[PDB]
RNA sequence: CGGCACCUUACGAGAAAUCAAAGUCUUUGGGUUCUGGGGGGAGUAUGGUCGCAAGGCUGAAACUUAAAGGAAUUGACGGAAGGGCACCACCAGGAGUGGAGCCUGCGGCUUAAUUUGACUCAACACGGGGAAACUCACCAGGUCCAGACACAAUAAGGAUUGACAGAUUGAGAGCUCUUUCUUGAUUUUGUGGGUGGUGGUGCAUGGCCGUUCUUAGUUGGUGGAGUGAUUUGUCUGCUUAAUUGCGAUAACGAACGAGACCUUAACCUACUAAAUAGUGCUGCUAGCAUUUGCUGGUAUAGUCACUUCUUAGAGGGACUAUCGAUUUCAAGUCGAUGGAAGUUUGAGGCAAUAACAGGUCUGUGAUGCCCUUAGACGUUCUGGGCCGCACGCGCGCUACACUGACGGAGCCAGCGAGUAUAAGCCUUGGCCGAGAGGUCUGGGAAAUCUUGUGAAACUCCGUCGUGCUGGGGAUAGAGCAUUGUAAUUGUUGCUCUUCAACGAGGAAUUCCUAGUAAGCGCAAGUCAUCAGCUUGCGUUGAUUACGUCCCUGCCCUUUGUACACACCG
């Protein structure tokens, strides 16, 4: 009973999940150094220091705090 | 009559078991002590000898 | 002495049926003739022979085939016989159904899908299946792993987790994409292997349920019969609702089923009690007539009494009791009388042995095997479907009117159910609203409140006046409310308007014997909402039997059988 269960035909194309993007040694380009001598930081009371924003279209956004300014 | 029914798991399929055990009515401490149609008649107290008519004041 | 036979026995014979020969036959020999050697082909072909002919006599082979056949046993069946029985049978009848409109299920057709099981009784208001979402299994799409655990790999200089803004999507799914941010060894990937599945198989199963069949039926021990399968027990007659009894008896004693039993209804001025039942009195008091009367309210502190009515433990009562009759005069049966009750007093629950390829894998974290398991047949969300309509069918509800419809008035049950920081129960009373409904209170986890559930049929007084009529109210337009996240494919309720078919239903066919049938509502189940359905409950309350075996079947005996897949042979 079930009439030779249908063998699926897919109108849409095969779809691909998302892996995690890579970024070699992120802390290297996080910090700036000069010899013999940096994006921004979330100010929310959730985390505090040690969280970096990004540079989108003149916009900021962290990851450990889903908040945007300006 | 008390009854127990169990399922038995076998490699080929389930086996069912039913056990029925009838107990002795005379050994029943809860409800009736005999079957409803079981009739018990007392033994007679007869074949006695009688002395004609004395009186014990 | 001879003859035609018969009855009993069974030493003996025989596969048995049976046999005074069919005995005197493996303990095998009185004389003698004829015939057969698995079933067919076939008493056919051919040759011969007899015959007027029809035919008679003689008489092959090729080829084909695993049985054919005999006697008996148990069952089943019989347009066989004899007994008995049943409103899922009839009879005498009642109500009908079948005809219309609609509700609902089934087929068909359509479909993106219209998920699926079931097809005579024993499928079709059945799956408690009254599906808007969920349910949900189907259809068009989008997520997620909730893939345990052990390996191996990648890899901390990153295994991997999420998510602002856009694009994107039905979607404010970071599903996916540009974006560099976040988090950190629980995870990712390959292997092994798990897990889930309303996926398949009820013809692989357990459990449960239905049916045979709700009739009276079923079984072993020892003994008797038979070479055996089997049989007697378990039965002529009478009797019973009954394999239940009287009895008959190659049995005897037993076991199950029946009956007993349990629940429920009817009686009890007889026990125990009642401030959650009722009452008589008594205060305080009403209206009406004053005889000290008639009808009421009130008082769960009136420091009263009680148990008829109500409630429910603890009992009583019926056993056919008495009397006539009849019959083994045994079992019983029929009339009366008394009785609350005399059909087993009424109604049910329970219910043997053997079975069915009956239904259920879609109740089950009940299950074997198969299938599938990351673009899933797992799960979840959005939307649709299960309702789709030339048509056929089943269970039903409304009707076709005057034994009625409408309007007023009268005004009486019984079984039941009910909640709290809700996802929210039963709702009295007060207020608003034509209604439906809204609002504020208060009672009730309940013999206490809803509730005397003031139910409907019905009763009374009028209006209508024999017509598709004020019968009927399908279909449809407009508006108002309520449940729900969501009412479009009208959820349901209410108001106006619209006002179909139907004039008692062909062949057929269902149910029913007394508080029954029919009519009439009510409560509970399903349930946010919705009952034309089920399960119970009361109200009003009959006509006709109290018989039979004609039809349809059931039980037992005898009997026939070429049946055993059992006469649908």
């Amino acid at each position: 009973g079930g009439k030779k269960r249908k063998k699926k035909v897919y109108t849409t194309p095969k779809k691909i999940k998302h892996k995690h993007r890579k970024h070699k040694l992120a802390v290297l380009t996080y910090y700036k150094v000069d010899n013999e001598g940096l994006r921004r930081e979330c100010p929310a009371p959730t985390c505090g220091a040690g969280i970096f924003m990004a540079n989108m279209k003149d916009r900021q956004y962290c990851g450990k705090c889903h908040l945007t300014l300006k | 009559i008390d009854i127990a029914i169990r399922h038995v798991l076998m490699r080929q399929g389930v086996l069912g078991i039913k056990v029925k055990i009838m107990k002795d009515p005379a050994a029943n401490r809860f409800g009736p002590r005999a079957l409803p149609d079981a009739v018990k008649i007392a033994e007679a107290k007869d074949e006695d000898e009688v002395i004609p008519a004395p009186t014990v004041k």
